RNA sequence: GUGAACAGCCUCUAGUUGAUAGAAUAAUGUAGAUAAGGGAAGUCGGCAAAAUAGAUCCGUAACUUCGGGAUAAGGAUUGGC
RNA sequence: CUCUUAAGGUAGCCAAAUGCCUCGUCAUCUAAUUAGUGACGCGCAUGAAUGGAUUAACGAGAUUCCCACUGUCCCUAUCUA
RNA sequence: GCAGUCAAGCGUUCAUAGCGACAUUGCUUUUUGAUUCUUCGAUGUCGGCUCUUCCUAUCAUACCGAAGCAGAAUUCGGUAAGCGUUGGAUUGUUCACCCACUAAUAGGGAACGUGAGCUGGGUUUAGACCGUCGUGAGACAGGUUAGUUUUACCCUACUGAUGAAUGUUACCGCAAUAGUAAUUGAACUUAGUACGAGAGGAACAGUUCAUUCGGAUAAUUGGUUUUUGCGGCUGUCUGAUCAGGCAUUGCCGCGAAGCUACCAUCCGCUGGAUUAUGGCUGAACGCCUCUAAGUCAGAAUCCAUGCUAGAACGCGGUGAUUUC
């Protein structure tokens, strides 16, 4: 096992927990959780998102 | 007519009939086979579940492409705080079915289980047990005889067991019992097992051990009155149906002239009792001892009892188990362990596991850290530390 | 699957059933494949095929050359958009729909791909893995 | 008042507060709703529903009784100070 | 050539809301189509104000295909009153 | 429609591997007829959807035999209904065709299963068009288009629930019975081996995965949100702000808990008796023979184990059994 940060919000990612998101340019993205997932969807800024 | 479109039939039979259950607590209507070569030991325990969590470990699986990689499970917790011995008693042969003849008690009882007896305790004068212990109190006369009297007899032996409950955190104030069977050799040997046993504490650590198979008997969870659909997975009717689409249509034809006993119908949907094998154990918990949580590869001095405690269970202070998988009953319900009924090969059911890593991450939210040191170093300090 | 699986694959999550279509990675001539069936697949009333990463299906080409299109060939998928669990435990999805052309047994009959591609697909059919440059 | 507007939504004067009620919250229902991936494969049939939806600006087909088609299509923008 | 007509279906039109045999023959749209469209015509039984051929716009009319849309379906779940 | 018989012939040769003429015996009621017995003071009228069960004349799955069967694949046959038997275009369709997956894509009954269970597409009213016939109202298993689908609260049956009486009451518990369930395929090795001239090309064991089904759970992923928990936006009212009200839950972003999902995870046994069949010994019949006596092994079979209710009239064991 590894330990992960949070492509959106800097977290931790501990084993099977969070998701993975895959983009055609072959990158990759972390999340811990829907939330982060979901302001990605949103294709938002985790530098205006406060508690990252 | 000739039914145009032959395909499976919905539901199993073998677990009719789909009722509320006699009782909350799984009844063993089996045990293992026993060998007369053998020291006296159990074939089962209880224990209440608390819930589940994550667990990371390497596989041995040689062929498959995680070979000696690394992948994650699913297992839930037991608590298996130690069982006490509280009287046995004995059965025999008949041309019609095994049979008791006597019930053997201890002398002195726990408050915390008499109350299985009683309803309202509160208003009582607790009056149990008491014209039987003053037949202790002479020698063994009355008692020991009994043994005697089913040493002369008696194929088959029994433990009447119970709980140390008040060390869980419930509030139900009242032991559960049961009945073991015994499966080593000389009955006449498990008696005296157990006559050293009576009121004695009694730990699983003795009786299972890691990376065993067993099976599981439990009371599934309770959802209540339920509809075709769901009660047998049956079809949802399309949307133009008039008086309901969550329904079966035809539950049977003109003749023959009733309703099968074979069709989907409503009815309550859980409370029953069911038999779960073949979940391997992967640790035995040590209520004294910290470090239960940890492994040979993670080594912080970790529970297993997650941040901000289990969902409507708490605490794991006493020992404990963990079993792969996901196993019949909810939280707080108690738990008919037992060892298997034979022998199981499988290249799985012998696998030595060792553990990498467990999850303590809180349930009761989508979990970062397993621990406040953890959170405390990342977040740092906050407006509520100094 | 069937005839070229190098080897066999642990489930994940079926979610390009028939009726479906998903773009080609490849560089054969076609832009879309109409996934309509799957191989070896389940058997049952009124459900329909379902086919996942790593499958191989027949399908057609609606867009691109006309000696593509009109016609039936198989197909493997490489990119799947649902999210399907690997025993590592974690739960992954690409942002497409994305599979390729083949003969029955396996051959690329384009000559590359592009974007990523997963892992099983690729261990799974070896002569992908060869012409990708990417996986996950 | 918003708004184009006696549209819908809210409010003042004036009038009402009336339809058997209480505790519970299982099925099946009625009426409204939401749903991954897929996208009509259901289907007699895209019935229901979902999407589009205003205003400004641009762009605008074949056909045409040359009057239309035309909100064509199809695209952008819109806040607050 | 010939029987016959009071006259012998002209021009136009179609498997058409009229074409039994018919799931007509060909081509198309499809992976695939008794469908839909185009064309052919010995047309059981088309056809000229019994109105023929066509036709822009209009149509809660019927029928087909495509995009978008979506719990219609895969495949079922949940909440509400 | 299905099955047999006798054997002219085919099959290189060969009647009977596989086939089968000329004739012939029968069977089923899943076609359609035939009859008119019931029902016209009314049994809801084709088809589809869903759901269950049942049969066997078996497509596949097990086990075996036969082959003109070397292997391979195929074919004829046998016990077996245990288990499975699909997705789709067009047609109202039944039926049929085509495509494609398949281990396989078998036939069928159940008031031509199934309308107080749906639908209402066709048929089969009334409106309307056309064509042919008819002087005409009008007709046409000729076409087309639109066209109200009612009631269960009763009894039983099915499901689930409770339950008086057996001295009371409580706890543990046996098991008559009834039901039952797991199924299927691929990859690797064997093995480019066996076999074969070669082309080609296997099998059991063994390992990893999956398909269908089932039963449980919900750690995580996903879904759902009235936690009206948080925050955000409009419109309007509260003088302002603050905090808020209504907006049939105002809308939006998150969204814990709970529920839930082959959209997620885990699990799904071992012994016997046997069929077919092949066999041991061995008679009749001084020989032989799987059989008559006797006997062996052996299937997806049967019964058990195991799993599920617990007989409400099946039961044991056991604790305690009121005082003014």
């Amino acid at each position: 096992m590894k330990v992960e940060i949070d492509s959106f919000s800097g977290a931790k990612i501990y084993p099977g927990r969070g998701t993975l998101f895959v983009r055609g340019d072959s990158k990759i993205f972390r999340f811990q959780n829907s939330k982060s997932a979901s302001l990605f969807k949103q294709r938002k800024n985790p530098r205006r998102i406060a508690w990252t | 007519s000739h039914r145009k479109y032959e395909a499976p039939r919905h539901g199993h039979l073998g677990f009719l009939p789909r009722k509320r259950a006699a009782s909350i607590r799984a009844r063993v209507k089996a045990f293992p086979k026993d060998d007369r070569s053998k020291p006296v030991a159990l074939t089962s325990f209880l224990g209440y579940k608390a819930g589940m969590t994550t667990i990371v470990r390497d596989l041995d699986r040689p062929g498959s492409k995680f070979h000696k990689r690394e992948v994650v499970e699913a297992v839930t917790v037991v608590d298996t705080p130690p069982v006490v011995v509280v009287g046995v008693v004995g059965y025999v042969e008949t041309p019609r079915g095994l049979r008791s003849l006597t019930t053997v008690w201890a002398e002195h009882l726990s408050d915390e289980v008499k109350r299985r007896f009683y309803k309202n305790w509160y208003k009582s004068k607790k009056k149990a047990f008491t014209k039987y212990s003053a037949k202790y109190a002479q020698d063994g006369a009355g008692i020991e005889r009994e043994l005697a009297r089913i040493k002369k007899y008696a194929s088959v032996v029994r433990v009447l067991v119970h709980t140390q409950i008040r060390k869980t955190p419930l509030a139900q104030k009242k032991a559960h019992l049961a009945e073991i069977q015994l499966n080593g050799g000389s009955i006449s040997e498990k008696v005296d097992w157990a006559r050293e046993h009576f009121e004695k504490t009694v730990a699983v650590d003795s009786v299972f051990e890691q990376n065993e198979m067993i099976d599981a008997i439990a009371v599934t969870k309770g959802h209540g009155f339920e509809g075709v659909t769901h009660r047998w997975g049956t079809k949802k009717l399309p949307r133009k149906t008039h008086r309901g689409l969550r329904k079966v249509a035809c539950i049977g034809a003109w003749h023959p002239a009733h309703v099968m006993w074979s069709v989907a119908r409503a009815g309550q949907r859980g409370y029953h009792s069911r038999t779960s094998i073949n979940h391997k154990i992967y640790r035995v918990g040590k209520g004294d001892d910290e470090a239960n949580g940890a492994t040979s590869f993670d080594r912080t001095k970790k529970t297993i009892t997650p941040m901000g405690g289990f969902v409507h269970y708490g605490e794991i202070k006493n020992d404990f188990i963990m079993v792969k998988g996901c196993i019949p009953g909810n939280r707080k319900r108690i738990v008919t362990l037992r060892k298997s009924l034979y022998t199981n090969t499988s290249r799985k059911a012998l696998e030595e596991v060792s553990l990498k890593w467990i999850d303590t991450a809180s349930k009761f939210g989508k979990g970062r850290f397993q621990t406040p040191a953890e959170k405390h170093a990342f977040m740092g300090t906050l407006k509520k530390d100094l | 699957s069937g005839n070229g699986a190098q080897g066999t694959k642990f489930r994940i999550s079926l979610g390009l059933p028939v009726g479906a279509i998903m773009n080609c990675a490849d560089n054969s001539g076609a832009r879309n494949l109409y996934i309509i069936a799957v191989k070896g697949s389940g058997s049952r009333l009124n459900r329909l095929p379902a086919a996942s990463l790593g499958d191989m299906v027949m399908a057609t080409v609606k867009k691109g050359k006309p000696e593509l299109r009109k016609k039936v060939m198989p197909a493997i998928v490489v990119r799947q958009a649902k999210s399907w669990r690997r025993r590592d435990g974690v739960f992954l999805y690409f942002e497409d729909n994305a599979g390729v052309i083949a003969n029955p047994k396996g051959e690329m009959k384009g000559s590359a791909i592009t974007g990523p591609v997963g892992k099983e697909c690729a261990d799974l059919w070896p002569r992908v893995a060869s012409n990708s440059g990417v996986v996950v």
